[PDB]
């Protein structure tokens, strides 16, 4: 169902064919090979979701009897005071099964989180407790995103491999196998007309030879 | 790509005090840019939230990670779901002083099709 | 006698070549790929056969011990690599092994610096059968070595950079004139190998 040939290329269409089964049949499997980490992900993703929108809460309660301890305002100095950088994050790469996935690794520097903001005599210690909590916090919180990011490529990828799938399974097989019949009938069709030249040839011997035969009987 | 380092945050200043206290923040003097939008209640509009986010999005390629409140979000929601792209890790991170819901998360929102 | 077809067309389905098929007992087909991408001389390893490959060995002990087994290996090599072909290509290389990747990169080599061969210059117009012995010892011999070190525990991908001119020594070991002589070439072999051989063993650390 093309432009139609009708040589003796019938060879080719059916190496074409068996590349496209081929192709087909490795596809297939391969969309659920990642289709299974897929399934995995979405539950990793899902359930520890509602978790930590709790902890966080409750990190953020930790934090909140502790900023009034000291009976002052904390959050004026330390908007201004943070100037060095300790919970920053770096791509780590992991082909799973043959795709890049940059991943997040929790790059924690505990030497410095914020200079000169303790030690004023009132709530430098109170300040101390409730912060360890956030820095755990944090590296907990790399870890989701770290997973949406997989998330959203694995989603693409799959979309793209099961679409081409589909797309070769119902408007190729079914061209090039119509084709083929094509050819086939044609190949036929030539061999008749052949075997009819042939027959004629035939016939007209026969005859010539009856005649001249029959006439020297006598 | 590496760049992909700083940590973004448009939030309360219950939850941004304690973030920068944890370490994860700095001063950009560079640009005397903060790593984050402080919020006030009730003080902050809905057009500061969308043009940062814009800002910290498709303007700064140094954030890797973007930190929001389910609140603050809710004044850029269509914005947030409009937008999705892997680069920035948006989350909707849990707000002080409002009970977070984990389902109200933009993202979240195509986890709730095809199980 | 060493006659010679035309293919109309087919170069299987014409009826001189089926019947030539049947008497003949050496068979060089001709593919048209090869000489679309002008790749001379043009004769497909795929579709081919040698039936007088048995009877020589007799020769070949008495004069080239090894001859035979480097064959056979350098056959099964190619093979592998046109095996490999339909998937990296409906696929894309991105899932290939260490020890994988070493075939195809091989088999593209032995493909463009032995196989390949151009009758209108000086140094290659007559290969003799030694220097032919030698290039074909220290391809395989760099195949097997780049595997061990893969097999030892290393990334390819940076111990080709490690490797280098190892690389393209042999490459450009098909330019040895055999006008230079018998001795004067098997010398320039012999320390080729070994410094392959030692540079194999230094890239490891």
């Amino acid at each position: 169902e093309q432009v139609f040939p009708t040589r003796m290329t019938l060879g080719l269409m059916k190496t074409k064919l068996k590349g496209a089964n081929q192709g087909y049949s490795l596809l297939k499997r391969k969309s659920e090979a990642l289709t299974k980490r897929f399934r995995d992900i979405t539950k990793r993703i899902d359930d520890a979701k509602q978790k930590m929108g709790r902890v966080m809460q409750t990190a953020a309660f930790s934090l909140a009897e502790v900023s009034y301890a000291t009976g002052e305002n904390i959050g004026y100095q330390v908007q201004e005071s943070v100037s060095t950088a300790r919970f920053k994050v770096r791509a780590r790469q992991e082909n799973v099964s043959g795709v890049y996935l940059s991943q997040f690794e929790s790059y924690i520097d505990p030497e410095i989180n914020d200079f000169r903001l303790t030690g004023l005599g009132r709530g430098g210690q109170q300040v101390q407790r409730a912060k360890e909590i956030y820095s755990r916090a944090v590296e907990t919180l790399v870890e989701l995103a770290s997973l949406q990011t997989a998330f959203i490529i694995l989603d693409e990828v799959i979309k793209v491999t099961n679409r081409r799938v589909n797309a070769i399974e119902h408007v190729i097989i079914p061209r090039t196998e119509n084709t083929i019949a094509y050819i086939n009938s044609e190949l036929d069709e030539l061999d008749r007309e052949e075997f009819y030249r042939l027959k004629k040839v035939q016939e007209k011997k026969q005859n010539e030879t009856a005649k001249l035969d029959a006439e020297m009987k006598l | 790509a590496e760049k992909r380092t700083l940590i973004a945050v448009i939030a309360d200043e219950d939850t941004t005090t304690g973030l920068l206290l944890a370490g994860i923040g700095q001063i950009t003097p560079e640009t005397q840019e903060k790593n984050f939008f402080v919020y006030q209640e009730g003080k902050t509009t809905k057009e500061e939230i969308t043009d940062k986010f814009n800002h910290f999005t498709e303007e700064r390629d140094d954030i890797a990670i973007l930190l929001i409140n389910q609140h603050i979000a809710e004044n850029i929601r269509a914005r947030v779901d409009s937008f999705t792209n892997a680069f920035p890790a948006i989350l909707e991170i849990p707000s002080k002083d409002h009970p977070y819901d984990p389902e109200k998360d933009s993202v979240l929102k195509r986890v709730r099709k095809l199980f | 006698i060493v006659a010679a077809v035309s293919p109309a067309g087919g170069d299987f389905s014409d009826p001189v070549t089926t019947a030539t098929l049947g008497i003949t007992q050496v068979f060089w087909g001709l593919d048209k790929k090869l000489a679309q991408r002008k790749h001379f001389p043009s004769i497909n390893t795929s579709v081919s056969y040698s039936k007088y490959t048995n009877v020589l060995n007799k020769f070949y002990d008495s004069n080239y011990p090894e001859f035979p087994v480097l064959r056979d290996r350098m056959k099964e090599i190619l093979s592998n690599a046109e095996e490999l072909e339909q998937v990296v290509q409906l696929v894309g290389k991105s899932a290939l092994s260490d020890s994988d990747k070493i075939t195809l990169d091989v088999a593209t080599l032995i493909k463009e610096d032995f196989l390949q061969q151009n009758g209108y210059s000086t140094y290659d117009a007559f290969c003799p059968i030694w220097k032919t012995f030698d290039m074909m010892r220290a391809f395989i011999s760099y195949h097997d070595e780049a595997q061990k070190a893969v097999a030892n525990g290393a990334n390819w991908s940076k111990l080709a950079d490690s490797t280098g001119d190892v690389k393209h020594a042999v490459s450009s070991s098909k330019f040895f004139e055999p006008s230079r002589g018998e001795k004067e070439v098997h010398g320039e072999f012999e320390k080729l190998l070994s410094t392959m051989q030692e540079r194999f063993a230094e890239s490891t650390d």
